[PDB]
RNA sequence: GGUCAAAAUGC
RNA sequence: GGUCAAAAUGC
């Protein structure tokens, strides 16, 4: 085909806010649109989130019809001054095509490894054109892939990073037209 | 372990062939201000000059060969829209002695093309410097005088927006070198004269602008006080009767937009200007076509009953003239939507099947031969 | 010639799919066929000199057309000349995205210059336009993976 | 073929500046140029850096053109009198082909194991001549790979070993003319 | 009258073919001053700069073609008498990272070609720049660092009575270009190593002046606290324990008139330099004819048991190696009627029908190997 | 007569 | 294995 090895593309980078008040409660909660590129965020705080122009974070934006298998990798990097016996999180990650509460999770994840931690798992989109699905459009109420997480003690389970993969079988077909993409400096 | 320096392929005595890149020995660049007027000379200089103008793959092998047997090609390009033109001219004559006229008459025997860039977007002119032999040198092109004249015969009708340039590309073509050589006393057939043989310019307006060609065609043309002359024309002279057929080359060099229909035929000088009746006489109507410019006329040797005298004293009155003139005349009107006045040109390409009774002792000087602006 | 992350923007990048994808990929070959239109009034004249180099050279190099090279013309109601450059025109496969700043210094990657051979001309105000689009890709080779370059450069644009 | 079972050989150590001020930040930082032998380091201390003269190390500095699959692998050997209850240290790394910040990255681990962890994976060299890859060479603005490491209390996450292996299918062709390498005692 | 410029031949893509004449490509003009000592560097720069060096009819075709799949061609030229000699090298490796080595060692694996101007008058070499293909480019000669190296290896044995100049000329070759790519784990037949074995010095006199030198072979060359390599010993190296056929080339870089026979044979270092009995193993004894500077040498995988180490300690005592060695001996003696020192240079050519068994880990540097003045 | 143009394109 | 040399000259 055309391979290589190791060679995975950013997608995000989620920070979590800084300014915190552990009273409103323990968790923070935040998700990615997958298959859509969207960040949705907490009203916690000042959230710092970021989408990285990609080869791939570009084409799935721009692709509108979608057929196959991509791989994700969640890493979570956390406060390392934080002393390994004083550590309180947990994060709770879902896998929905829909960011409705009616809708029922795919598949589920919790996670509570101190300081840092991996995860990696595969998507395959399947659709109703001939087999192609289109970002959230009417015609067959369809749908995505969406990536939440729920993070507890926000202050130690600070920072995660979102990269996928393609799988050699992924394709596409069609432009969704969209604006122009902010570079950064 | 020994290398043989003799039984190396270091000694190649032969003419570059290639692809027409390969082949490439020069670039001129020419510059045509757009405030040029007609008979100017856009750059007169040496061909040796021309062709070392840029080191282009076969540059060095046009330097370090002594022995070309192949043929000058020029690719020429400009362009220039439709409601303008130029006449530009590139002639390349075998030496100069002096300081020469650059007429048209005078650099158009040897090898030289006439175009209106506004119809001939890119033109192609192949020739053999050596018209005695098969094979040339730079060398040879440089201590001989190998020239090359870039005029402007009738300047623009619409001046351009701003200043022009036309490049002529220079190469070795993949054709041999033929001669063409002139017994004088023997000519040849198809015999190569080659003559400008007038300017012709027609007002705009609803006037025959009636315009009367001398067939005698011996001395050449006319000067202020002196004879202009080309080799073509200066053997021809050495005859004295002349006959066969005379095959002309009407070009156009005003802007595809100024339109006439252009009546020509063959008479002789007594006749009237308001002659209602020639039209009734053999000829041939020409009319061009937007980006038409040539026309090729050919009068055949039926037209004429009698050989004609090749010299006529210069004063001799369109009443004493017993030799046939190439009339050329205005069939209905000139026309255009911009000011300009049609011009055409004439060139005596070939005689045809030629006859010549004689050999003339001469007569001093000869007339004029139309020219003037743009 | 390197085209992976598509068209500049200020601040931001422009993007198609079907360069979306080119930018999947590392280091491309193939034949690169272009397609020159016409876009002034056919009374402005030009013939363009399109040819296959890199970026070192100045744009006083008399010696360029003594590249390959294939001159281009158009006739008066002619609108579209299809150019076609072949794959032997490029020895090494070269890569997709090169930084933004890389100087016409330091790219080792092959550029598609357009030059004129004679001049523009013409009896009107105007200036000659002419818009070159990359229909396909030949004969590809694609040996890579490319993890990306943050945005990428500009491309023409202009008036009328 | 020619193989061996478990025989890897050396290419890196760095160890981590003594002095350092857990003043002018808590991390320190550093790189490891797989394919062209360089160690770049932080100005963050005295570090003690040394490559090896291995029979790799010493193969893929002298190969001007490389195509194929090497092994890499990273271990962390610490500070062991720290007590694991009182661990503060991850340390963020980084594969690029660029030590440029506007390059973006291929693949990002970040590891938080108390006092020592391992980290096994392949890098495979796909390049423009006829698959065949040239260290940094301005020819298709070519590239490398890069491994980088950020680490968070470098006094506790204090050495770093860096070793690779060969690809049954690794080939080169040319060489990379390279003054002579120095060797230690 | 038009002329389409498309269906013009301007956009041919082709390899230049010609005569060796057509196809010269540049002239270099090194200098040989007559108090040259050897180990010097006559002239390290970039090909490209090499071959930029004069305009000669395909030097433009050089430039100005991006696909060249023929091959660099070196025609060399200095003519010494038969008194004395030089021992001249070009060396092409593929880049240059920097204040690099210029030995013969690290310079020779790629392709180099050792001469004695006194009996080799005429060297010609031969190279493909992309081992990795079948084209170049000039380009890519620059942007990629194509190095040569000119260096004399065995200074003047007589010093000419003024200064000399090597010139060098340069051509593309009428041959395609075959790639020369190496797996590491998996060698091919003949593998090619070209490894600079020694320079092995022979006073004059009745000394039997043994030269042994280690058959181990990994790290490459020793230095004052460093290790000098070449890729062809780097992947050597690679492996753990080697055999095969070992085919060393014997070239005579002294002047013709210093004379020695030279025995070689096989064996291990626990022997001392009195052994009488060697010449009971097998041996071949080496004699060189005045204009004879190259003696191809063949040992057959019969003269060896088992296989041995890639690698040894640096320290290990020559009683101690357990690994084969390659000794070289005085049969008779050195002879002159010059002040002079007989020097041959031994190259380890191919490692032909080899046998890999294992993977080297690595030992810290290698040993030392023979050098020294003229 | 020479020159030139022409006997046409795409994968 | 590549390179190279070699399978030779004159009218």
């Amino acid at each position: 085909s055309i391979s290589q090895q190791t060679v995975w593309n950013q997608m995000a980078t989620v920070r979590t806010p800084l300014n915190f008040d552990s009273s409103k409660q323990s968790f923070c909660q935040f998700s990615v649109d997958l298959l859509g590129g969207g960040i949705s965020v907490d009203k916690t705080g000042d959230w710092i989130t970021l989408v990285q122009n990609s080869p791939i974070s570009n084409l799935l934006r721009v692709a509108a019809w979608k057929k196959g298998c991509l791989m994700v990798k969640v890493v979570m990097s956390g406060n390392a001054a934080v002393k390994r016996s004083d550590w309180a999180s947990l994060v709770q990650v879902f896998l929905t095509n829909s960011n409705s509460t009616e809708h029922f999770d795919a598949c589920r994840w919790t996670k509570s490894e101190p300081h840092s931690w991996e995860l990696i798992f595969p998507i395959e989109v399947c659709g109703p054109n001939n087999g192609f699905e289109m970002w959230s459009s009417e015609w067959a109420n369809q749908t995505s892939w969406h990536l939440s997480f729920l993070v507890d003690n926000p202050k130690q389970s600070t920072t995660f990073d979102v990269l996928l993969g393609i799988s050699q079988n992924f394709e596409i077909a069609g432009n969704t037209l969209m604006p122009a993409f902010s570079v950064p400096q | 372990m020994e290398t043989n320096l003799f039984k190396l392929s270091l000694d190649d005595v032969e003419t570059p062939k290639g692809s027409m890149l390969d082949l490439k020995i020069s670039q001129s660049k020419i510059a045509l201000p757009k405030n040029t007027v007609g008979g100017t000379i856009l750059r007169s200089d040496l061909l040796a000059n021309f062709l070392t103008e840029g080191n282009f793959r076969a540059s060095v092998d046009l330097q370090r060969t002594h022995r070309i047997k192949g043929m000058i090609k020029m690719v020429a390009t400009v362009g220039i829209p439709e409601n303008t033109g130029i006449a530009l001219a590139c002639a390349m004559n075998s030496s100069i002695r002096g300081r020469a006229s650059s007429d048209i008459y005078t650099i158009c025997s040897q090898d030289c093309e006439l175009w209106n860039p506004a119809c001939t977007k890119a033109m192609t002119m192949s020739f053999n410097p050596n018209p005695c032999s098969d094979a040339w040198s730079l060398e040879f092109l440089k201590r001989t005088g190998f020239h090359c004249d870039i005029i402007c015969v009738t300047g623009w009708t619409a001046t351009p927006m701003q200043d022009v340039q036309v490049t002529i590309d220079w190469f070795i073509s993949s054709q041999e070198c033929v001669p063409r050589t002139y017994c004088v006393l023997n000519p040849q057939n198809p015999f190569v004269l080659n003559r400008w043989m007038g300017k012709l310019t027609f007002p705009q307006g609803t006037s025959r602008s009636v315009k009367r060609m001398p067939l005698s065609i011996g001395g050449g043309a006319g000067a202020k006080s002196a004879i202009l002359m080309n080799m073509p024309n200066a053997v021809l002279s050495m005859w004295r009767y002349f006959v066969g057929d005379l095959v002309f080359e009407v070009s156009k060099m005003t802007s595809p937009y100024i339109k006439c229909t252009v009546s020509f035929f063959i008479a002789f000088g007594n006749l009237a200007d308001d002659t209602i009746n020639f039209e009734a006489f053999p000829h041939k109507l020409v009319q061009f076509g937007e980006i038409q410019e040539k026309v090729v006329l050919k009068f055949s040797q039926e037209e004429f009953l009698t050989a004609w005298s090749t010299q006529v004293r210069p004063a001799t009155t369109l009443l004493a003239d017993g030799c046939p003139y190439l009339y050329a005349m205005v069939h209905d009107s000139s026309v255009s939507t911009i000011p300009g006045d049609f011009v055409i040109g004439v060139k005596l390409t070939i005689i045809e099947n030629m006859c010549a009774y004689g050999l003339n002792p001469g007569i001093s000087g000869s007339r004029l031969l139309g020219t003037i602006p743009q």
